[PDB]
Order: C-alpha cells, then structure tokens, then sequence
RNA sequence: GGGCGAGGCUCCUUCUGAGUUCCCUGGAACGGGACGCCACAGAGGGUGAGAGCCCCGUAUAGUUGGAAGCCAAGCCUGUGU
RNA sequence: GAGACCGAUAGCGCACAAGUAGAGUGAUCGAAAGAUGAAAAGCACUUUGAAAAGAGGGUUAAAUAGCACGUGAAAUUGUUG
RNA sequence: GUGAGCCCGGGUCGAACGGCCUCUAGUGCAGAUCUUGGUGGUAGUAGCAAAUACUUCAAUGAGAACUUGAAGGACCGAAGUGGGGAAAGGUUCCAUGUGAACAGCGGUUGGACAUGGGUUAGUCGAUCCUAAGCCAUAGGGAAGUUCCGUUUCAAAGGGGCAC
RNA sequence: AAACUUUCAACAACGGAUCUCUUGGUUCUGGCAUCGAUGAAGAACGCAGCGAAAUGCGAUAAGUAAUGUGAAUUGCAGAAUUCCGUGAAUCAUCGAAUCUUUGAACGCACAUUGCGCCCGCCGGUAUUCCGGCGGGCAUGCCUGUUCGAGCGUCAU
C-alpha cells in the first residue's frame, strides 16, 4: 500500500486518505485508491487518465 | 517517434542518457493506459518503446562496466562480474608460469642436453 | 560424385535441411535466373530473387506472362507475381504461387547492394575463368 | 568346454572399428613423422638374444642399450636418448660377444 | 465396508507440493520428499529405475546456462568484442 | 474469414462428439477390462464381491 | 536396440476363467493398462531371437 | 477452503489463465496443425493434483 | 497489524550512554574522549532519562545515536589500533 | 644466454560448368522424339510427374578478407663471474 | 558421416503441443494418434429448411479428393436384381 | 498347372514396379481361455419401477411434462429438502449469449459450452506462544548414504563504572 | 404370391487393411573434451497487439547490444524501406549485457510471499515517528592479520 500511494504521488500527483488492496483470481493486485475530499477523481479520470 | 537507435545513444553521457530512459518510460506509462481505453495504431508505439528503453539500458550498461574495466586495469583484485567467466575447472586450472616451472637440476639438464635435430643416412 | 568428408548424400538429411531451413538460406533457395540479355550484360547467371524485380514466367499454365514480384512467400517457397491471379468462389483476386525456379528475371531491382552482390558475382567468374584457362 | 555359463552377452567385444582404427593409426603415424623430420620416427634398438631354452636360437631387438655399451662406443648417456639412441639401465653385459 | 463406504473418509494429504522438485511428493508430516528426496543435499536417484532416471535427467529441462556452453567452448572461451564495432 | 474460423472450429469437434466427450476437456480413459473382474477364482471361503 | 519390447512394467493376471496368461501392463488410466506385453506374438513386444 | 496459502493460490491463478480454448487465428495459420486446447482442464473432470 | 514493544523506539532509539557508546565503538575511554572533542560529539540531554537507560542518574551522559553511527566510519579508528 | 625471423600449417570468410532450343502426351514435362552443351562436377535435394545443363548444392585447384596459435630454413648479437 | 536395418500394430514408450494426456497418497505406471490437392482454387450465386444440412450451380485433371478428406480390403449393413 | 500358384480381360486407381541367374532373411497361420484393432446375433431385447405429485392459462420458441410468470394442489416439518461453517474442490459464483457434444428422456433450461465481470480489514483468521512431537548446534558412532544426541565431558555473555 | 431367413451379383454404407510415401527410429563408424558458490542440473511463476500448448526468453522478458547478410514478416491487424541505406527479418553469427522466485542454496525460517540484524541513501512536519531504495549477515577447512586465555615452559 506505501508502494502504491507513493507511485501515484510520483505518477499523477495524486493524493490519497486511504489504498485498500485485493490480489484478484488471476494473480495480478487490484488497489482502490479514496483521494482526498478537496480534489475530484471524475477530474482526475477525465484529464490525467483518460477514463472520461 | 517512439524508435531510438543506439547510433545516437552511443555518443551521449549518463545524464542524457538518463534523462531519456525517464521519458521513454512515462511515455510508454501513459500509452498503456490509451491501450486499455482504446484500440489503435499505438500498440506499435508500446512496442518500441519498450525495445527502446531496453536499448537505453544496455547503453548504460555498458558505458559504466567499460569506465570500471578501465579503472581497475592495473589492481590486483576485481569484482567478480569483471573477471573472466570461462569455467569454474579453467579458473581453477595452475597458472602457465606454475605449470612450466621447472627444477634447477632439470633446467641445467635441459640447458647442456637438448634434444637435437639430427638425420641418419641409408 | 561428392567426394568431401562434411558432404552428406542423405535424402533424409537434404529434405530436412530443405524444409526447415531459415530465412536467410531460403533466400538463397529462391534464386532465379537471368535472360540472356541481363546475363551477356552482367556475367552472372543467377541470382536470389527479391521484390520489385521484373520476371517472365517460362513454365506451368501462367507461361509467357510476364509482370513485377510484389511478393516472397518465403514461407511457402513461392513469390507472387502482379496480374498473375484467380479468381475464388466470390470473384475476390487471390495470387497464385510461382516456384522462383520457373521463371526468369528480365530486369533486376537495382540498389547499391544488388551491384554490390553482381559486383562480386561477375568478379569471381572470371577470376575462375582465367584461373582454370 | 563352452564357457559361457556367465552373463556373456554383457561382455562381447566385436571389432567393427579394426579399418577405422588402422587409419586412425596411419594418420597418428603421419603426424608423428612429420612433427619429427628430419629424425627417424624411431629409436635406434640393441641386438638382443632371447631368453628360455625354446627361444635363446633367435635374435631380436631389445629394449636400449647398456651403460658399459654407451662407454665402449664412448657415446655419453646424457647425449644419447637426445639423438636418438635408446638407454636401457637394467641389462648387464654378462658376455662379450 | 472396506470399499465404496471407506473411501468416503479420505479428506487428507499425505503429500504436499515439494519446493525443489514440484510434485506432490512431499510428506507432510515426515517433511520428507518421496520423489527428490528433499530437504537432503543429494537428489534422490536409483539404478534400479531407469526409467526415473531419464524422467529428470539433464536436457530434460531449459538447461538455461549449459546449453551456451558448447558454443563458447568452440570460440574458445574468448573475451572482447569484434575490431572496430560500434560501442563504449 | 471469420465465418471460416467459426467452420473450423465447429470442425474440430466432430471426433470428439462422436466420442460423446463434454467438452475438449473430457478426456477420461475408463477401465474396460478391470483386473477385479477378469482375474482370481472365487474360493469357498472369503469373496470379493456379494 | 536390446531394451526393446522390455522398457514395460507388466505381469500375468494368473489363470483363470477369463483371460490368457500373457503379462499385462499394470496400473489403469491409460489405454495401456491391462494390455499383452513381452510377447513376439504382443503388439509393442519384443521380437523372436533379437538381431545381434 | 476459503483458507488459502499463497503459494496454492498462485498455481490456482495459473490454472484459471490457463483454462481456455484456443483461438481462432491459429487454425488458419499456414502448415497448422493444432485442432483444439488437447490439455484443457475442467473442475468436474481432472483434478489439478495439489 | 503486529503490536509494538514498548521501549522499542522513540527517545531509547534516539540516545546513547557513554558506556553503550564505548562498547559500540569498541574504543578505550581516553580515545573516546579523544576522537569526541575532535570530531565535534556533544552531550545531549533527553526528556526523559530513564526511557533511554533505567539505570541512568544526574552525571549519566547521552550521546546521539546517529553521532556514534557516524564516528563508526571516522578512519582515526584504524590509526589507533595500528599504533597500539 | 638472449632477439629477430623468410616460409609453412590449423580455423572462419568472397567466388566457380553447361538447354528452360523445336515437336507430341499432359492440368503441370522433370515423360517420349530431335538437335546440342558441360563434366577433376552423372553425390544428394528442390521445382505442378524419372532434370548433369531451371535452382540450391556437387568436383577441383585456387582465390578475397580476418583473428589467434604452432612448427620452422636461416640471420644478428653476450661470453664464462 | 554411413547401412543387403524398420517403414506408422514395424522402428525408441514417443515420426504428431511424448515421458505428453491420463492413473496412483506415494514410490512409480504411462498411451492413442502421420498422408485433401500441384495450387485452398476449402464451393460465389439461387433455392428449401429454425438449424445441421439438402438440391441446383461451379472450383479442380479428378469432389469416383469436401478440412468425416490419397488408395479404401474383410468381417458386418442398406437398396436393387 | 496334379498342386502351392502363375497369367490375361473388365472395373477402380494414381507413381512406381517386374522377369531370369546368383546372394540374403525378422520369409508362408485356423487354432495358442492368442496380441491389437474393428464388427455381429442376442436386440429395438433386458429394462429406464426407493425418496407420496402433479394440474390450468399466458409468454418465449422450429419444437415445451421436466423453461419462466401467474393460478392451484402437495412435500421437507427446526436431529429440515432451512440459515451458515471446518476438511476437500478451485471459478463451479454473477451477467449476457449458445450449433453440436453431455445432463441414460426431451430441453428454449444447466454446475454444460462461449465471452466478460466478481473476493477491498490495525479490530475476522493467519502471522505470535507453547502441547504431544520433530530438526540444527557440541560431541560420539558408522566403509558410507547417514545414526544418536537437544543440555551434553562447549572458552555457547549480558549489564555497569571510569580525569 | 408377399414378408421373413439364407445364397449370388451391382451400387451404396461400416471399418481402416493393402499399396506407395517418410523432417522418425535403429545399428555401425569418425571427430571433440566443455557443468557448478563468478550459483549448475532441476523446479515454479511470468513475458507476444491479437497464444492455451510446443518453441524462445526473463520486468532490458517470442527479447537488448555487437558482427554479418541485404529486403522482409505473414493467420489477422498495424506499420515499413529515404531502395542508393547506422538497414527489414519468427534471419544467421555471437566475443557485450539483462537473467523474476527458487534449487548444492547461504541471516533464521518456509505447509508462512513469516520474522530479523548491520551499514548507507532518499522522501514525508521531523533529534525521536512513518515509508521507500541500495549493499551485506550460512557451514567446514587453509594461509595471513589482529584481539585474547592458561604457573603450560621460562627470563627479569
Ligand atoms: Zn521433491
């Protein structure tokens, strides 16, 4: 979870309360990542990731 | 764009070097999420942005191991990666030196009594 | 007859090496002829085939057409030659395979390699020739 | 009188490699030749008279020659197996002949 | 009720997954691999069984190093790079 | 082409139904001959079957 | 090759009221299991007088 | 079990990736020779053996 | 997750005795001293000092840890030995 | 006692002869017939059917370019502590 | 590099994704399975069927070669006489 | 042709093969409760009968006893045909779609087939502790793989003070 | 008379024999000496735009460098190659590298992605806290170094 948290500060300048992780049936980790209550993650999907 | 040729990396140093592997390496991050969002022409891209950051590495890698190969040409001891492979029976194999050493008594021997070149007649 | 120790006479050995050869050696497999007008120009007889060369076939049911190699199949051992077609069930164009072997070359895509190669070709004929004479 | 009451099968020895290994040895021969020329691919050999009362009628080569054989023909022992004279150190002179 | 009734209690392991060979070998309360033989230094191997022989003899796997051996050997164990290639 | 590689699929399981196999991944061997039933003698005393 | 037609792990089935007393390959979950073996008159056995 | 070990997991995860058929382009590849997935596994059929 | 220990971090991680200094630093007492005043090691004073050490008074002395940990590397360490 | 060393050998590399001439059968000549040619090469394989001359190779001397060793005709010198 | 060897029930267990698939708690046991055609040219289009397919009509030298595919014996079966 | 056999015609087929004299052998089948593979009669036969039981309308669909909705009739009857877990399995879970095969009939349905999705912890377990027990170390056996040994016939280490 | 059963024939079935083929075995001969703590053989897990396997490879992952050749690869998609070139290719060669978790397997363990210790570097308010990264820490034995122990033998 502090690997993660720091590759999205690094990443996308992303700051998060809380990373929650699961390792899915295949075998790859899945993160849920809760950003901060000032900043919009439809904000941030639309520009910095694309997810529109 | 997205194809760099080790002709041109050759020539640079560690910082450009450097400082390229950085964007290679965002580049190839934010085209593997255009490649989960949309289908496209890109996937080349993601190809030989990896080839390239693989061309990157080796550069470096080699610019560094020849700089240490030349700071330790005249040291007694090595890294153990900088020392020659070959098998571990040849590395311990005796020295040429050791193996042609000879006795004082076998050297004047071999000194006064060699063995000749000589023909017989029929 | 072979005479060398490293020459194998294996049918067997022949047709593997044949058929699994890479592509740089099929290459080589699939050489083609000159006309005679290229061969009195150059001093060499044959050459691998390569696209963009010009070629007349001069055997099988396609014989006397004569069009550039748009392709080497070297997987399949077989170049496709432009307007050298069938048609399928829908009347869709589908080339047909030529064997390199069957036809002739009559003009030759030239780069500096290609000189290169007849360069070297013609240069080793005639070294010979004057050799064995 | 057939013995072959062992597991024989186990030990059989056929000699399929007999031309094989007589050109191996002309070729080691040739080797050995051109390596040594101009010297004899050789040794120079003794006479010698063969033991037993079956056998003491026939002369053949043996295997160096004596000390006091070296001396007499005032060859020293050092420069002979140099140029190409077998010592043998064992066999007595115990005749003159 | 030695049969069909008895085999309805079999919800055991006698064996586990050895960590250097990968079969099911590996007894779980032994700590012992039938196969292999781990956690002993030697791998376990018979004359008796060619046949287990030539299951995990060497060629049989990736021969990850062993297998540029022969090429090396051929060159002669050289170092260096080829006069006046491209490099550092 | 697609329509020939649906063909060609659908063609690759003719063998196998006609085996009657659910599925590629049904690949069970049985015994024909169990050695149970085709080998020993029943004796006077303890059987192996009722 | 002299290993050929006995690279198998085969024993007879014993008399009885079914079945010849050829030695048949042991275990199960193969179509090999429970076959003839060793035999020159065998499918997969070993031939009459081997050559040498 | 819904108590697993790690290890037992990641072999389960490659079986899960691995339980599959093949796909469609690679029967009309040239000189094919593969009809279908002759090592797929099903959960009632063949057990994985750990 | 795993519960801590007390006295496992904090102030007993921050200091060090004079004597735990000596020990770590396998020096005698006059050549600590020594290699102290020359390289700048002062005397620290915690909070609380029996969270450092229980056995500590008023003339207990405290260094830094990170101070001892860098005189580990100081080279006089090998001119001393060499000379004694 | 030292030092040169012509030259030779070993291993990879460039290159090598001659019909796709005419007729018939055939979907296709690599078959049949006629006229030639090469051959220190008529081993083998490929090419739409049995191909020396369509293609790769095959025989033979050599002939490009390169590296590391070994052998070696001889030639310079020190001289006896 | 070769053979007075074997030619897919033979020859290695394996000419094929074979020490594979599969079986056994385990040590271990362990198969079956090659061939359309020169070239996919692997059947456009019409029509009947829910579909699988059928019938016309092409493709091919040949579909009496239709991805059940070279040849296609016997046991055994259907129709016709 | 006495015979084992040999030869020819017709049909099918598609790339090699035969006669004569010598040489050579893994060289000739009806049997071995053979070996492997394939196929019959039996035979459209024996059955497909434990666990009380099904019915009406509508929809879907090429096709509905065993699909769905509604309408009824029944059963489990709280030591359940209920609600959750340990072992074991490993995606069988959920959604959408579906030819064949499988669901000893049928199937539009399915734990089948195809494509996707789904498992979020400082507080629940693991992780820690020791139990019965097992394995290193010292040391002693054993040709040896290794056997005993687990506190021993071991120099088996912690703390403090110092002008 | 038909049906049924059987016999004979033609065509059609069933089945895969026969014939022809062979990138495979089998046997013989000739040449060569080269695994591993500088981490082998073996195992696991991963890597392709579209792969389950076989093949190749190791987070530089159907591959990088270098050398040579000289225009492909190909099932689809997408791009090529200044073709008069630092250059395609599932090419060949191969001297430079990368080489996950393991395994003789080495911090202690391992039925756990468990628990440590030492030394640096970086980040987050940070002398104390949290996190990341890098290099290390097995055993037997040899040579040397340095620190020691014992009235064991002595000198003073
Ligand atoms: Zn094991």
């Amino acid at each position: 979870k502090a690997q993660i948290k720091q590759a999205l500060k690094k990443l996308y300048d992303i700051d998060t309360v809380k990373i929650n992780t699961l390792i899915r049936p295949d075998g790859t980790k899945k993160a849920f990542a809760r950003l901060t209550p000032d900043v919009d993650a439809l904000d941030i999907a639309a520009t910095k990731l694309g997810l529109v | 764009n997205g194809k760099v040729k080790a002709g041109q990396l050759w020539s640079k140093n560690k910082e450009e070097l450097t400082k390229i592997l950085g964007e290679l390496k965002t580049e190839l991050s934010q085209l593997r999420i255009q490649k989960i969002s949309s289908s496209g022409a890109k996937l080349n891209k993601i190809h030989d942005l990896r080839k390239s950051i693989a061309r990157v590495l080796t550069v470096i890698n080699a610019k560094q191991r020849a700089q240490l190969r030349l700071f330790y040409k005249n040291k007694k001891y090595l890294p153990l990666d900088l020392r020659p492979k070959l098998t571990r029976a040849l590395r311990r194999r005796l020295s040429k030196e050791d193996a042609s050493r000879v006795l004082e008594k076998t050297k004047k021997r071999l000194t006064h009594f060699p063995q000749r070149k000589y023909a017989v007649k029929a | 007859m072979k005479v060398r120790p490293t020459v194998s006479s294996s049918r067997r050995k022949a047709r593997k090496a044949h058929f699994s050869a890479p592509s740089s050696v099929r290459r080589v497999i699939m050489s083609a002829p000159l006309s005679k007008e290229l061969r009195e120009k150059y001093n060499v007889r044959s050459i691998p085939i390569r696209k963009g060369d010009e070629v007349q076939i001069v055997r099988g049911a396609h014989k006397d057409k004569e069009g550039k190699v748009t392709s080497v199949y070297r997987l399949k051992y077989v170049i496709h030659v432009e307007r050298v077609t069938r048609e399928k069930a829908t009347g869709q164009t589908v080339p047909i395979g030529i064997h390199p072997s069957n036809v002739v070359i009559t003009k030759l895509h030239l780069d500096k390699d290609r000189e290169n190669i007849l360069a070297r070709i013609k240069a080793g004929r005639e070294q010979v020739a004057k050799a064995k004479g | 009188n057939n013995h072959f009451r062992k597991h024989w099968q186990r030990r059989v020895r056929c000699h399929f490699d007999q031309p094989g290994k007589k050109v191996t040895r002309r070729l080691a021969r040739r080797a050995k030749a051109a390596a040594l020329a101009p010297r004899p691919v050789d040794k120079l050999r003794p006479i010698v008279r063969c033991p037993t009362v079956k056998y003491n009628r026939r002369t053949r080569l043996g295997r160096g020659f004596t000390l006091e054989e070296l001396k007499a023909a005032g060859i020293p022992r050092l420069l002979a197996p140099t140029i190409g004279i077998a010592v043998d150190h064992r066999r007595k002179n115990l005749s003159e002949e | 009720t030695k049969g069909t009734s008895s085999f309805g209690k079999r919800h055991n392991k006698t064996h586990g997954l050895c960590r250097r060979c990968g079969r099911r070998s590996l007894h779980n309360q032994k700590k012992v691999c039938a196969s292999c033989g781990y956690p002993a230094a030697k791998t376990r191997k018979y004359n008796w069984s060619e046949k287990a022989k030539r299951r995990k003899v060497t060629g049989t796997g990736r021969m990850r190093y062993l297998s540029t051996v022969p090429r090396r050997f051929k060159n002669g164990f050289r170092t260096g790079v080829p006069k006046g290639a491209r490099g550092p | 082409l697609r329509s020939k590689a649906e063909r060609q699929a659908k063609l690759a399981q003719r063998k196998m139904n006609r085996m009657a196999r659910q599925g590629e991944a049904d690949r069970h061997i049985h015994a024909s001959m169990p050695k149970h039933l085709f080998s020993g003698k029943r004796t006077i005393g303890k059987t192996d079957r009722r | 090759s002299e290993k050929a037609g006995h690279q198998t792990s085969a024993e007879s089935w014993g008399t009885g009221r079914a079945v010849a007393r050829i030695p048949r390959v042991s275990g199960g979950g193969t179509h090999r299991a429970g076959q003839g073996a060793f035999g020159n008159m065998c499918r997969s056995g070993r031939m009459f007088a081997p050559t040498k | 079990p819904s108590h697993k070990t790690f290890r037992i997991k990641q072999k389960l995860a490659k079986a899960q990736k691995q339980n599959r058929p093949i796909p469609q382009w690679i029967r009309l590849r040239t000189g094919n020779t593969i009809r279908y997935n002759a090592k797929r596994r099903h959960w009632r059929k063949t057990r994985l053996g750990l | 997750g795993k519960a801590k220990k007390k006295g496992k971090s904090g102030a007993a991680r921050n200091y060090m005795t004079r004597t735990q200094a000596v020990k770590k630093l396998q020096l005698s007492l006059p050549d600590f001293r020594k290699l102290c005043i020359w390289k700048g090691i002062y005397p620290r004073e915690p909070r609380d000092r029996r969270k450092v050490n229980k056995s500590a008074t008023a003339s207990t002395t405290f260094y830094y840890t990170k101070d001892i940990q860098y005189l580990l590397h100081e080279p006089l360490l090998q001119k001393f030995r060499e000379q004694k």
